[PDB]
């Protein structure tokens, strides 16, 4: 365990997300927008479906949750599901917990 | 913190720092402008 090592792996994960965000081809006209939320990298979402991404590989316990995914939901309006009083969209990260 | 001064202390402490860093990330910390 090392805080510097985890921060560097997080910087690397962020960098790989920024590569995808800029380089992946555009999607239909309606989709939830790809984004990095500081915890996980999200692709463009299909309206009306859950969106899965693997637990982020910089987590120190990533190897204890090798099959874990984290989830968002992309509404039929093409907006990530989000409560009015939350500054972050809805996310289920229970499969990535220590 | 009784019984805390162990050889394991310095590592137990880095481990909590990494845990807090991850919690901060889950809160959007690096880019958040929210009041403290």
């Amino acid at each position: 365990v090392s805080l510097w090592e985890t921060v560097q792996k997080w910087r690397e994960y962020r960098r790989q997300c920024q590569r995808s965000l800029t380089e992946d081809p555009p999607p239909t006209d309606l989709f939830c927008n790809r984004t990095f939320d500081e915890y996980a990298c999200w692709p463009d979402g299909e309206p009306g479906s859950f969106v899965n991404v693997s637990c982020p590989w910089y987590l120190p316990w990533a190897s204890s949750v090798p099959q874990g995914h984290v989830y968002r939901f992309c509404t039929a309006e093409g907006l990530w599901l989000q409560k009015d009083n939350s500054s972050l969209p809805w996310r289920d990260l229970s499969e990535c917990e220590e | 913190x009784e019984g805390x001064f162990t050889s394991d202390l310095s590592k137990q402490m880095e481990e909590e720092a990494v845990r807090l860093f991850i919690e901060w990330l889950k809160n959007g910390g690096p880019s958040s402008g929210a009041p403290p």
